[PDB]
């Protein structure tokens, strides 16, 4: 048995099709859900420029957009699919807007948090580090521990200064 | 071969953005299918229908249902077939009896006088329709004749009863009295006697009356119910509002139909805003009876859509006295005027007044 | 009615306006006279076989010129409409490429960016190896 | 002959079908060319009335107005602002009445223009086209390069063999990169920047104000690049503005456009507030309140 882990991948993979159809990912629309996740990701932005808005082709055979954008589209598509856990990968790395990584961050804090949903955020973010969320350091193809954030402070080496 | 594709290869070249597809889209506003036309005549096609042969097998009820030249067609099919059956019986009697050879009449002929097929064809008409001329008897010298004759006439007298009764039935058709039966273009909703009504104009126009007059009156509209059903086509009947609560009518002039629209209606809240051409609504009236002369009910089924309302219109007087008599002028058969009415709803209009009464008390 | 559309104008402004008239011509000529031959060679076989079924002759001269006459149009016409179809595909593409690159740029933001993609890998695909054929 | 009809009945209905559905590409391939525009022409004499090369970018505007469709629904009402000749001057408009409507006014790209306009003192409508795009530099939004040879790629019109640009691509920006292409100034695109150096459109511009006598200067907006790369815009601006004299740019980043004489904005369909100094900007708070 497995269940429904949601993904993100550092290249991003959009259907050829409307916007919200690239969104919503053939899952029920329902505009409360849609609201908090659009405008978490700041995708309004692209449709403030686009045509149709979420009707526009997007991807190949279509309407070409930006690297930073393609990731927007990767991201808001995760959360919408209400999975019991999720997965990003470098969400932040390819873009690095300020104003679009936090107002996400507070809905993914609030929803991961409350409905106990696994957010493992693969990314080199310096401002979210140490925490309160656990995370796990590797290197050479092994983990060094899977624990508290602090564990990292108790060792000589913390990730050179940890970006001071 | 002198065909462009007798050697192609397998093509596959990248159409990129194939897009703007230009579609007409036309078919938003193509037709509002009607649950039963202006002059009855339903608008519904059934579809899968599994029959076990239950179209034909009543015979008797498909014979009078086709229309006249159908009917001529099959009552000539019937005899000359009938006729034409029993002359190949006639002919070959003849012919194995041995009396059909052009000599002289040394034996006693099966049946006089059959000289060509011709000859028994004429003698099959003379035996079924009772002709009987007499140049071509039936002798006593053919046992088997004999019998032929016993055959034919039952045949024939069976054959005419049938074909007799299937013709009763069509000249007491009364689906030609049920069209002179008059409902008015479009229906109107107007207040009468400080209550909000769907009225409606029936006519007869024969001098023979119809007797035991019954109208009826439905609301076809889909219903979901609040268990989430759905009801394509659901039927609501809707009172006459007659004095008497019953349906019975008697019509010699043209009646108003009207149904006050108390708080149990179906129509308890129509707005003339939601009035437009693509409303989901529909009222069919059905008026009965049995027509005077033969004694057969008719229906003459009429349908109102919503964009054949007429919402705050009155019906302008048609009966006039005369000298003599009274007076029907159907010139003014459907003629509507404006009359002073509230744009609101039922239950707003029962709201209001609801206040008004509080605040008088 | 846009439906509808037998299209004959279409025509019309392919050959008038991009093939020419010499090789239009040529083209309509050798059409009707290859097809004439055709006729001529099966009514003349039908004559020599009628007549020599024993003035008259021995048709053993005139029946290969009908055959050599056909053969040759056969060529002729092959080559004619395949050289006009060329003629025709690549001057459209020419004018087309000084259209669009002399055209000004609302247009292109305007349109959807494929109408002008179709009709330039799509339409003028059909147009250079298949209208010839 | 009567066996053969049967299937040439087939085939000419056959034939003709298939022959209606490929002449409708006709039809539509002459359709795209029934759209005649693009006028490119002069109302005068171009050969010498004109200005060889525009030098001081005296452009006054006086009184014109550019709408796209029609000319209805004008972002622009008888924009008259003056710009600085000979000198540098940055005009950057928090949306996009300042720089759409003024990028397009600059080349006539403009579908309408309501009024004329002076170029070098000149008339803009009584002069070639090409030229008048050939001598104005101008950066976009987003990075756009094409795959062809680099000596084709920086002077493809121009065709100047001379081999200061060469000595520019190592000098203006990405000096390294220039090392990464062994051919150098012959070399070809490499996938047309699949893997390249985000100031190439903006080299891309260094090499062609050089070699194109661009002396007057226009600017877009950014999507994303380096910090550096705007102070590298700037020491490149104060060389325009020393040498060539001529620099209009236009952006929503106010810090860089600060670094300049002038500053103004067109707003609501009009003119929103014109300063003479960049300081008067930062005098009105509200302006600066708007950027930050
Ligand atoms: C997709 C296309 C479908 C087309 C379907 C229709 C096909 C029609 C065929 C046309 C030729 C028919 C000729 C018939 C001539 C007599 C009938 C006639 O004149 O009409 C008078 C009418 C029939 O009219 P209707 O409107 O069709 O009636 C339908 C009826 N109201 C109903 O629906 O209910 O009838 C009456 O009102 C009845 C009175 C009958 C009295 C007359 C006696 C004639 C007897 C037969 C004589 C001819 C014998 C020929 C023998 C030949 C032997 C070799
Ligand atoms: C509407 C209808 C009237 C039709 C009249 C006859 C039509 C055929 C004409 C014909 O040649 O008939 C022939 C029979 O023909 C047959 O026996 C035909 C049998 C076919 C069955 C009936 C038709 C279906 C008639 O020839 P015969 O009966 O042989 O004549 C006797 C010969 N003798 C005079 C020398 C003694
Ligand atoms: C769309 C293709 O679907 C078809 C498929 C077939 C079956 C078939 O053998 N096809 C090829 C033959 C081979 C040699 C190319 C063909 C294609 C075009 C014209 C004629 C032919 N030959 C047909 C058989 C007799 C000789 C000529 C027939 C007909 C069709 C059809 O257009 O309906
Ligand atoms: N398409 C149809 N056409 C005619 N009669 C139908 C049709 N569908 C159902 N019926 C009639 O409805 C009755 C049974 O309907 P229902 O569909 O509930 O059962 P059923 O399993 O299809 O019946 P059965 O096996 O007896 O035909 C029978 O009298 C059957 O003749």
């Amino acid at each position: 048995s497995r269940g429904p882990v949601a993904y993100a991948s550092q290249k991003p993979w959009l259907l050829n099709a409307t916007v919200e159809e690239n969104i919503t990912f053939e899952s029920p629309f329902n505009k409360q859900r849609y609201k908090m996740v659009i405008e978490a990701c700041s995708l309004q932005p692209d449709i403030d420029i686009l045509p149709h808005g979420d009707q526009t082709q997007i991807g190949e055979r279509g309407i070409n957009l930006s690297g930073g954008q393609r990731q927007r589209i990767s991201v808001a598509r995760a959360l919408y699919q209400q999975t019991n856990v999720v997965f990003l990968d470098d969400p932040f790395s390819a873009l690095d807007v300020h104003l679009s990584d936090h107002l996400m961050q507070a809905g993914i804090l609030e929803l991961l948090r409350d409905d106990k949903r696994t957010v493992v955020l693969v990314t080199h973010k310096l401002q979210y580090l140490p925490h309160a969320d656990w995370i796990i350091a590797m290197k050479d193809g092994t983990i060094q521990r899977e624990g508290t954030l602090k564990d990292f402070q108790r060792s000589e080496c913390q990730l050179f200064e940890h970006w001071k | 071969m002198l065909s462009r594709k007798g050697i192609i290869p397998e093509e596959y070249v990248l159409t990129r953005l194939a897009e703007d597809p230009t579609e007409p889209r036309y078919r938003t506003r193509e037709r509002r299918a009607r649950f039963v036309s202006k002059k009855g005549n339903c608008n519904v096609a059934h579809k899968n229908i599994r029959e076990q042969g239950r179209f034909l097998q009543d015979v008797f009820t498909t014979l009078v249902d086709l229309k006249w030249p159908h009917t001529l067609l099959i009552f000539t099919m019937s005899f000359l077939c009938s006729w034409l059956l029993f002359a190949m019986v006639w002919w070959l009697i003849a012919f194995a009896h041995g009396d059909l050879a052009p000599g002289e009449g040394t034996n006693v002929p099966c049946v006089t006088s059959i000289h060509s097929f011709s000859s028994a064809f004429l003698f099959s008409i003379e035996v079924q329709v009772t002709i009987g001329f007499g140049g071509r008897m039936v002798t006593e010298e053919c046992p088997l004749a004999i019998l032929i004759l016993i055959v034919q006439n039952i045949v024939g007298l069976m054959i005419n009863a049938i074909m007799l009764g299937c013709i009763f039935m069509k000249t007491a058709q009364a689906h030609r009295r049920a069209e002179t039966l008059i409902f008015s273009k479009h229906a109107v909703i107007t207040l009468r006697h400080g209550r909000l009504c769907f009225m409606l104009r029936v006519g007869d126009l024969r001098k023979s009356m119809i007797i035991s007059a019954t109208i009826h009156m439905q609301v076809v509209r889909k219903t979901t119910s609040p268990e989430g059903e759905v009801v394509p086509l659901h039927q609501v009947d809707i009172p006459m509002e007659n004095g008497v609560g019953g349906n019975s009518i008697f019509l010699v002039a043209p009646l108003i139909i009207y149904h006050v629209i108390d708080s149990n209606s179906p129509l308890y809240d129509l707005a003339p805003s939601d009035l437009h051409h693509h409303q989901d609504l529909e009222i069919i009236v059905i008026l009965e009876g049995v027509v005077e002369t033969t004694g057969i009910t008719t229906q003459a089924r009429t349908s109102y859509l919503a964009d054949e309302i007429l919402w705050g219109q009155r019906f302008v007087p048609i009966v006039a006295e005369e000298d003599g008599r009274y007076s029907v002028d159907y010139s003014k058969f459907g003629n509507t005027v404006k009359v002073p009415t509230p744009l609101c709803t039922a239950r707003q209009l029962d709201e209001d007044r609801s206040l008004l009464d509080a605040l008088t008390l | 009615l846009h439906q509808r559309a037998k299209i004959p104008w279409r025509a019309c402004t392919k050959y008038l306006s991009s093939a020419g008239i010499l090789l239009l011509s040529l083209l309509v000529f050798s059409q009707l006279l290859k097809h004439m031959v055709l006729v001529a060679i099966d009514y003349w076989l039908a004559k020599w076989t009628d007549s020599a079924l024993v003035d008259q002759s021995v048709y053993a001269m005139v029946f290969t010129l009908l055959c050599s006459l056909g053969i040759v149009l056969c060529l002729v016409t092959s080559v004619t409409v395949e050289w006009t179809g060329l003629k025709v595909a690549k001057r459209l593409h020419r004018s087309l490429l000084n259209r669009i690159i002399l055209a000004p740029m609302r247009f292109f933001e305007t349109t959807p960016l494929g109408s002008i993609l179709n009709r330039f890998s799509s339409d003028c695909n059909t147009i250079d190896q298949h209208i010839p054929s | 002959y009567a066996l053969m009809v049967s299937n040439y009945l087939n085939w000419m209905v056959r034939n003709l079908a298939d022959m209606e559905i490929q002449l409708g590409a006709v039809k539509r391939i002459h359709a795209l060319l029934k759209t005649e525009a693009e006028s490119y022409e002069g109302l005068l004499a171009p050969s010498l009335i004109p200005k060889n090369w525009p030098d001081q970018g005296k452009i006054q505007i006086q009184n014109l107005s550019v709408r796209y469709d029609s000319s209805l629904k004008p972002v622009l009402k008888h924009v008259n602002t003056l710009i600085s000749p000979g000198q540098k001057i940055g005009i950057c408009g928090r949306t996009g009445s300042g720089k759409s409507s003024f990028s397009l006014a600059f080349f006539r790209m403009v579908d309408m223009f309501e009024g004329r306009i002076i170029i070098d003192g000149i008339d803009i409508a009584k002069l070639p086209l090409h030229t008048l795009r050939s001598r104005l530099s101008i950066i976009l939004q987003d990075p756009v390069l094409f795959s062809g040879t680099i000596r084709f790629n920086l002077d493809p019109e121009k065709k100047c063999s001379d081999s200061t640009l060469w000595e520019a691509l190592e000098i203006a920006q990405l000096k390294l990169v220039v090392k990464a292409l062994p051919g150098g100034l012959d070399a070809i695109i490499t996938e047309g920047g699949e893997n390249f150096s985000q100031g190439q459109r903006q080299l891309f511009c260094l090499a062609r104000a050089f070699v194109r006598k661009t002396s007057i200067f226009i600017m877009d907006e950014a999507t994303a690049s380096i910090d550096m790369a705007t102070e590298n815009i700037l020491q490149k601006v104060v060389m325009t503005a020393f040498a060539d004299r001529t620099v209009v740019t236009i952006a929503h980043r106010v810090h860089t456009i600060l670094s300049a004489d002038l500053v103004m904005v067109l707003k609501r369909g009009a003119i929103l507030e014109f300063d003479k100094p960049e300081t008067l900007l930062s005098q009105k708070d509200s302006v600066f309140a708007s950027f930050v």
